[PDB]
């Protein structure tokens, strides 16, 4: 019943918009519980980049719950994001 | 009226006409098994030791704990040159807990943090092996294919020579897998490994805009990579 | 210098584009139990405790614990005063301990740069909240 | 007692009188700033620094105080703790090439490191209730 999460974006790209925004509506409608989601440019912050191995924008790194998974894409496909939430089975 | 660094790998910078050319992407394509991840190691390996030019080891499938210990099985210690700070090796080897794919995306951050690398440690000389695992990691070979391409940009902007190590299907026939010699197209080395004995041979198929030693030579391995016969 | 050492650290994993975020109050360390109080007191205790003896390790990863910290920090709102007040105890006890031994109580002092880390970081999640 | 011990029992005290939470105008943040009153803004910040560190360990002086004019200025300037950190590590390569040039020990130098703990830490309070609380 708390996320804590990583979203790896790059400047303001559609695909990074896209993912932001999707991720925000769900967090905010659709889960209950505490999180804290952080939204890093890659352009910016390299070695935050360096130190989680990320390779695509966006790409969505869950630290809570566990385990650890990457999420990659602009997040369309909205049930892969779920699962990762607990919010569905 | 291009330039070119020297390889030091035995025998190369002769049927090259002086070695790789500078500031640009060299392809090093061939089969499993013909000495290419060798190639790309040599090559830092003596920009460091013998020039020292600092380098940046990029690796798609392999981790680094495997291209440091297959390094030993080729007879040189990395560690020494990851500990002096003149050599690294960034991770772009897939997560074994697996990455789920949920949308479209590009490979900015993998370019983003090449070039951080690389101005983090001063490198010069870039190395990527394998381009072509790239292709099997993710299912979307034309946005892969652009992200090579917008790398190669960069890596040249950056004023930095870079080796990419390539996959072939056969020993004849096309250039490199997945088609990345229509992108990556100016500069490519080929390597085969054919059959009484093994017969190992280099080709410099293309080195645009400047001279080079034309056809097959053969070379051995042995404690790096030795071309012979070439006058 | 591992004073231009923190600061390039800082440069490099701080300034994020922004922290979205919703808290519970009724799990703000002021309004727990007697109980949870001191148990989540227990376990910022020891992520600080991992993380300074591991801070100037050369192969360790101290970053995602110091991350882990302040999640757990911030989750509890916890005081900047109650951070602090961690890491004046935890030394203490590294004091008392090297009196016992006939050590040098110096390396503490370097300790601070660690202590420096943390609040930054801590910081930096409040100054790029994303409020409502 | 120890001054670390009484940076300590000072914050706790500080606690009382702070507002719940604060609310800032972002027009008067240092990234809406021009060229020119970015530099202004940091060398008024410098000079304070600058103030406090030398009167810091000064039983007789009111260091809280411009502590407190230090932070209210970084804080709805919107100043990072990255930032003034920047300013102390600036600071103390000036005071070392001094002491060199002087052949005075650096250690004293180390003292400082409290000093600037006295100012994030303030400074850091302030951007706990920098959102909305209760």
């Amino acid at each position: 019943k708390t996320a804590v999460l990583k979203l790896y974006v790059a400047g303001n790209t559609p695909n990074s918009v896209r993912a932001l925004k999707t991720l925000n509506n769900i967090l905010e409608k659709e889960f209950k519980g505490v999180y804290a989601l952080k939204v890093i440019d890659v352009l910016k912050n390299p070695q935050l980049a360096e130190e989680d191995k990320i390779l695509a924008t966006p790409t969505l790194a869950k630290v809570l719950p566990p385990p650890v998974r990457r999420i990659i894409g602009d997040l369309s496909n909205r049930e892969k994001v779920l699962i990762a939430l607990r919010l569905l089975a | 009226e291009v330039k070119k660094i020297p390889t030091m790998i035995e025998g190369f910078d002769d049927i090259s006409h002086g070695g790789l050319p500078q500031g640009a992407t060299t392809l090093v394509s061939g089969t499993s098994g013909t000495g290419k991840t060798l190639f790309a190691v040599q090559f830092l390996y003596n920009g460091i030791t013998i020039f020292n030019e600092p380098g940046i080891f990029v690796t798609f499938e392999e981790s680094p704990q495997d291209i440091i210990k297959n390094a030993l099985s080729f007879g040189w210690n990395l560690q020494s040159l990851i500990d002096q700070g003149k050599l690294f090796i960034l991770d772009a080897s897939p997560d074994p807990d697996g990455q789920e794919v949920a949308g479209d995306f590009d490979l900015s951050a993998l370019i983003e943090r090449i070039q951080y690398a690389i101005r983090k440690y001063k490198a010069t000389r870039v190395s990527i092996d394998s381009v072509t695992a790239v292709f099997q990691q993710y299912d979307a070979a034309s946005v892969v294919r652009r992200e090579i391409f917008r790398l190669a940009f960069r890596l040249a902007q950056l004023g930095v020579t870079t080796i990419m190590t390539t996959e072939r299907v056969d020993e004849y026939g096309p250039v490199a897998r997945f088609g990345v010699e229509e992108f990556v197209s100016d500069n490519v080395v080929i390597l085969r490994n054919v059959l009484e004995r093994r017969r190992r041979t280099v080709e410099i198929l293309k080195l645009r805009g400047t001279t080079h030693m034309k056809g097959e030579y053969p070379f051995t391995i042995n404690n790096g990579i030795n071309i012979f016969d070439y006058k | 210098d591992p004073q231009h050492r923190l600061s390039q650290k800082l440069k490099e994993r701080l300034g994020y584009l922004g922290v979205y975020y919703k808290r519970d109050t009724a799990f703000f360390f002021r309004r727990m139990s007697p109980a949870d109080k001191r148990k989540l007191l227990d376990e910022l205790r020891s992520i600080y405790r991992t993380i300074v003896l591991e801070y100037f390790n050369t192969d360790a990863k101290v970053n995602e614990r110091i991350d882990e910290f302040v999640s757990k920090a911030f989750f509890a709102d916890i005081s900047v005063s109650q951070v602090l007040e961690i890491h004046v105890e935890l030394m203490d006890t590294f004091s008392k301990q090297l009196k016992l031994e006939g050590r040098s109580e110096d390396i503490l002092l370097d300790y601070r740069l660690t202590l420096i880390d943390v609040i930054a970081h801590l910081s930096e999640m409040y100054r790029r909240s994303i409020p409502r």
